[PDB]
């Protein structure tokens, strides 16, 4: 994360880390949505222009971590995956539309004071909170600045930018299954996700029920914390119908 | 089921150092 700070112990309990198995390197961030399901971004697993096509056997997942270095015994859990589910209509050849992925763990994870799942938004939740001006929260162990990796999980609070502002800030076709967030050049504040925070969660606290809802998935962006550039996030709700079918079919 | 309720925060009835910023933005 860029212009973010250290997270509190168990501040993002649904926060997941996607690792390559050989060699063991941080790929993306992710999120726990139940006992057996993880939700990252598709480009993390599949990006053919960079010969990226990951099997379940290629990847590893680490849940409950605070310090990327320090391994804490019965706190953090390392799980392997049974199967991966990339969106059938995920457009990598043009704009990273429907940049969503689901990971079924080979064994369910027990919840604790550090491992706990996030809420997926509903009709009303998304319509009411997915509105420009409101601040959401990005989290990850990605680069601290552009081209620099952190020890403790980082956290930034970013406001949702008006769809016409997002559109005019980029050259790429922005679809309803995307939303953007970040501060404007004269807003006097900064922050963004960076290489490594991809697939990670953009959450929000419901003023209605004090529950943390995952509104987005850290998808793409042009650089990191560039003035006049905003972070683009996968519109979780717009794809909840797909998330449901994969969970209910397997 | 009992999601989005942090065991060390919402369950223990505690606010994280910056969650007010979020709720404040809704005004
Ligand atoms: C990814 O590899 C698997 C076999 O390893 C194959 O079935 C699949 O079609 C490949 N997809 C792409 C886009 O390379
Ligand atoms: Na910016």
């Amino acid at each position: 994360i860029v212009e973010g700070s250290d997270a509190e112990i168990g501040m993002s309990p649904w926060q997941v880390m996607l690792f390559r198995k050989s060699p063991q390197e941080l790929l993306c961030g992710a999120s726990l949505i139940s006992d057996r399901w993880v939700l990252t971004a598709a480009h993390c697993l599949l990006y053919p222009p960079w010969d990226k096509n990951f099997t379940e056997n290629d990847l590893l997942v680490r849940i409950g971590k605070h310090s990327r270095t320090r391994y804490e015994r019965n706190i953090e859990k390392i799980s392997m995956l049974e199967k991966i589910y990339i969106h059938p209509r995920y457009n990598w050849r043009e704009n990273l539309d429907r940049d969503i992925a689901l990971m079924k763990l080979k064994k369910p994870v027990a919840f604790s004071d550090y491992i706990h799942p996030v809420c997926l938004p509903d009709r009303e939740t998304a319509a009411s909170l997915l509105q420009a001006g409101y601040k959401g929260r990005v989290t990850g162990w990605g680069n601290l600045k552009e081209t620099g990796q952190p020890s403790v999980l980082q956290v930034v609070n970013l406001p949702i930018v008006e769809r016409p502002v997002c559109k005019d800030s980029t050259r790429i076709r922005i679809t309803d299954n995307m939303f953007c967030a970040g501060y404007k050049p004269d807003e006097g504040k900064r922050g963004d996700a960076c290489e490594g925070d991809s697939g990670g969660p953009f959450v929000m606290k419901s003023p209605f029920n004090n529950r943390w809802y995952q509104m987005g998935i850290v998808s793409w962006g042009e650089g990191c914390d560039r003035d006049g550039k905003y972070g683009f996030y996968t519109h979780v709700f717009r794809l909840k119908k797909w998330i449901q079918k994969v969970i209910d079919q397997f | 089921a009992d999601c989005g309720l942090r065991p060390l925060f919402e369950k223990k009835s505690l606010e994280d150092k910056t969650e007010r910023e979020l709720l404040e933005s809704y005004i």
